[PDB]
């Protein structure tokens, strides 16, 4: 939202302005920082770990104990 | 070019005659108020006025008056 804001202020010229072009390296960086799907990945392992035996245990209704 | 954008020029054209021979400027300048009729010192001789808006932009004339190649060029 914030680069929308700058790109409405600055025109659609706008990372070709002096200033424009830094701030669109380190969002994109930041940006680049933000890309979760490995934490979904690693996660989605643990989980599938764990699926393998406890996910589904309905194998003893009544389990003893 | 603006002096913020400097990736590419904001209007930008060549500088010829009314041959397609090349003007090998040497140290400019404007007049006074920006009328756009540049004086331009060519290499040597051919010294030229050009415009900027218009059609008619660039190259206006040739006046010679000396043969040594021309090193600079002051308006007031």
């Amino acid at each position: 939202a914030y680069m929308k804001r700058v790109e409405d202020v600055l025109g659609k010229g706008w990372e070709n302005h002096v200033e424009g072009q830094k701030l669109k390296q380190d969002g994109d960086s930041f940006r680049m920082k933000l890309n979760t799907q490995e934490i979904f990945d690693d996660w989605a392992r643990k989980v599938q770990q764990r699926n393998l035996g406890v996910s589904g245990r309905i194998f003893t209704i009544e389990s003893t104990r | 070019w603006s002096l913020d954008m400097l990736s590419h020029p904001q209007d930008s054209m060549e500088l010829v005659h009314k041959q397609s021979k090349a003007v090998a400027v040497t140290s400019m300048s404007f007049p006074v108020g920006d009328v756009n009729n540049f004086v331009v010192g060519s290499e040597e001789g051919s010294v030229y006025t050009a415009c900027r808006h218009g059609s008619k932009a660039g190259i206006s004339e040739m006046f010679e008056g000396h043969q040594g190649p021309i090193t600079g060029i002051h308006c007031h």
